[PDB]
Parts: structure tokens; sequence; C-alpha cells
């Protein structure tokens, strides 16, 4: 999930956009 | 502010500018 792919590894937009609404 | 570790308030903090009035979800356990 979103700790895997953005705290414990850098983080990228694409990823962030996923958690977006 | 996104091409790096991002933990506790730093992400939500992120999540916010990036998602503006979209809004979003925060779920730290999956």
């Amino acid at each position: 999930g979103i700790v895997e792919q953005c705290c414990t590894s850098i983080c990228s937009l694409y990823q962030l956009e996923n958690y977006c609404n | 502010f996104v091409n790096q570790h991002l933990c506790g308030s730093h992400l939500v903090e992120a999540l916010y500018l990036v998602c503006g009035e979209r809004g979003f979800f925060y779920t730290p356990k999956t």
C-alpha cells in the first residue's frame, strides 16, 4: 500500500494519484 | 516534494496538495 510505495521506498506522483478520490 | 520518502504527516500533506478538491484516502495498514 501507500506506506510501502511512498514511505519505505521513494514516492512518485503516479503512485500518489492512485490514492486521490 | 513528491519524489522522496514521505512518511506520516509528510505523506498526508503530499496527498492533500496533489489530490486537491478530489480528496484522498490514507490507509497505512494495507
